[PDB]
């Protein structure tokens, strides 16, 4: 066959189904998802690499990823993303 | 096997259009020219960098996965073609 | 004597794979020395995003009465958003269009 | 009588259905011929996608078309509606190149 | 300690020299308040990214190379400052 | 009868002045007092290293005289010698913000 | 027993530190493994660079007659250039000042 | 007692020298060239990084580094500084 | 027990062979006795001088698209310029040609 | 086969393709650049025997061949060499 290749097309299609169970999906507008996930994606390990490298820690962790998040995420949808992010933190540390 | 003109393939019209979605109602003849002139300019900005990147990866064929790094190191980041 | 195998973002009950960012953080080198919870925090955050803007579109696609989700629609839902907009100001989408607009000097008296 | 517009009426109206559809204003195989002509002026002899030559139109249009938005804010701001390329240039210049 | 009109403590003449400073020829009467407010809006926007830099680092005090970190973050990188 | 220049006369020798000269054109004690009395309001009793002020003072000075160039060539795109608001605002949302 | 020690910078007979510019890659977290030439290549460069813009800053320097430089000169240094002002757009040099220039219409008659 | 903050002066006070010996410094000036040494240093690394991620190489080579010469670089500079560079990693080859 | 053979145009890192200089400076009857970086100081001035040439060489072969040397390309390259004009005022290169000079009086109206 | 005779053809060859690597070389015009580095090697050469000879020097260093380069090759190809001779005798040097 072929070497495998990467995509967020199932996740993004569950997500989809929680927030709209009647509508679909053009390929299109997939392949802007995936970019638009990519690009997210490196902008906030960017700053995290950077916050990391500037206070001398050689780990990375959650603390400046709110920190990222609230620097570069303008706002409301920033303070949003506190709360549905530390939620989701208090599940994971419950197991 | 060269080519020497194919600047004014971008027709007026083509520009209109552009100008259209632009917003503009109203067009100056003077107008195409400089478009074609500043598209150059992006163009061969843009291919540059796109025909670097593809000849470090020792390529002959270039990849838009290469245009992708090359619009969004200068600050026009596309989505829809990654991947 | 293994427990069943189960899966980290069902440990969050979230969506995006856990493993997946885990793995890219790992070899996308941006520390070489990682936390458990991070990459929980972003998938969280990032399919929230993708939550918002899908809703965004999904309810533009609704008022556009198609039910299957075209780019025109993202870039209309995006370019509608203040704060996705100053988020997305400098990214350009394929096969998206513009909002439609005309200034008011530009119509008729 | 033939019936004849007042102008900017129909100009209004592909502002309008332009504006609305998304669909590509070039022709595409003079651009490839042009892309491929600007491309041999750096290395001889390249080749090329079909998916990368429709990537960078998007990328070129969508420059065109926010310099263009951004003429308009300049020539209104000039109090006037026609655009002339001294706005593109302060544009230009403006913007930072 | 706590105070309350400061946006009129960058005074009108000082615009006046900043604006003879961007060759600014003649200056409306009008201007010295927008410039506040872009000036309000701008500092606002940086300082803030600033005190997200500080409140990470578990520090009560504000250091330059924070400001320096939060400016080239925005794209307006400033030079010397340790950066 | 005491001597009096003409308009414009005396801006162009002060134009000439500031731009020779690189001296921080704001007052020092009421800028920090506006630094520290906005950074009150994301977060109480901050402290401040003096050289982030002056700092920040360049990076405003800089932001503030980029934008005034872009107001001259937009007021004398427009014909006229004199800035307006709308020309502040016309060259923000060119730079987009 | 052992050889006598001389630096890297040595030979490559530039100025500019070798192991320093090394180890600072080494720990800047840019790949897992780093090329022996590649941060020399990369000193090089940028001595290069710090060699034409200290000519233009001294010259600069004796064009107003002081031996000693002033970020004055370093920014007219930077915007006299074009390459380097398309290098250093969005940067700006404390203490550094704008160009003379006055726009034509501002000048009398 | 004291911990050291590292600077790139000696070298470019050094570097001063052979370029014009007679000439001075001002210590905020060697800062700003100090900052702008890395901010050049930073710029060069993060593309390099970029590229070898690309090409999926675990390993930085100057191949790339001269690479994001170019593509940073424009033109006389990138030129004239790819020359430089290929001229000292050849002294080196020697080496 | 011999270090290994290596050369002191490489310990001035440059293609001009230091030894064969300082051997036809000491057999060309100058001086009796001759210091060591005299030699090292010629091989870099004319290192410079031939790669400056070479450079005038190398656009003057290409504008005319030739990929290959010739002594027009010499002529074209040293008359174009003053300095080295200076230097070589009295100087003949074979098949090397005039510059295209016609005097204005000379060109009809 | 015959006797050697010594020329200076694989030293412009090596320098041209640092200089550039794709261009080629005619015969005559090598015979040619042969004239120069051999005419300039004598010029400089009988100059520096002349200064020593007035200072009533014995050896012949760089200094005085560096006081020679300032006298007959003028200006600005001057003044870049000098740096690079510089640059060649402090490493040579370091050796």
């Amino acid at each position: 066959k072929r070497s495998r290749k990467e995509s967020y097309s199932v996740y993004v299609y569950k997500v989809l189904k929680q927030v709209h169970p009647d509508t679909g999906i053009s390929s299109k507008a997939m392949g802007i998802m995936n970019s638009f996930v990519n690009d997210i994606f490196e902008r906030i390990a960017g700053e995290a690499s950077r916050l990391a490298h500037y206070n001398k820690r050689s780990t990375i962790t959650s603390r400046e990823i709110q920190t990222a998040v609230r620097l570069l995420l303008p706002g409301e949808l920033a303070k949003h993303a506190v709360s549905e992010g530390t939620k989701a933190v208090t599940k994971y540390t419950s197991a | 096997k060269v080519l020497r003109d194919n600047i004014q393939g971008i027709t007026k019209p083509a520009i209109r259009r552009l100008a259209r979605r632009g917003g503009v109602k109203r067009i100056s003849g003077l107008i195409y020219e400089e478009t074609r002139g500043v598209l150059k300019v992006f163009l061969e900005n843009v291919i540059r960098d796109a025909v670097t990147y593809t000849e470090h990866a020792k390529r002959k064929t270039v990849t838009a996965m290469d245009v992708v790094y090359a619009l969004k190191r200068q600050g026009r980041t596309l989505y829809g073609f990654g991947g | 004597a293994r427990a069943k195998a189960k899966t980290r973002s069902s440990r969050a009950g979230l969506q995006f794979p856990v493993g997946r960012v885990h793995r890219l953080l790992r070899k996308g080198n941006y520390s070489e020395r990682v936390g458990a919870g991070a990459p929980v925090y972003l998938a969280a955050v990032l399919e929230y995003l993708t939550a918002e803007i899908l809703e965004l579109a999904g309810n533009a696609a609704r008022d556009n009465k198609k039910t299957r989700i075209i780019p025109r629609h993202l870039q209309l839902a995006i370019r509608n958003d203040e704060e996705l907009n100053k988020l997305l100001g400098r990214v350009t989408i394929a096969q998206g269009g513009v909002l439609p607009n005309i200034q008011a000097v530009l119509l008729p008296k | 009588k033939p019936h004849r517009y007042r102008p900017g009426t129909v100009a209004l109206r592909e502002i309008r259905r332009y504006q609305k559809s998304t669909e590509l204003l070039i022709r595409k195989l003079p651009f490839q011929r042009l892309v491929r002509e600007i491309a041999q002026d750096f290395k001889t002899d390249l080749r090329f996608q079909s998916s990368a030559v429709m990537a960078l139109q998007e990328a070129s249009e969508a420059y065109l078309v926010g310099l263009f938005e951004d003429t308009n804010l300049a020539a209104i701001h000039a109090k006037r509606v026609t655009i002339m390329p001294k706005d593109i240039q302060l544009a230009r210049r403006i913007r930072g190149e």
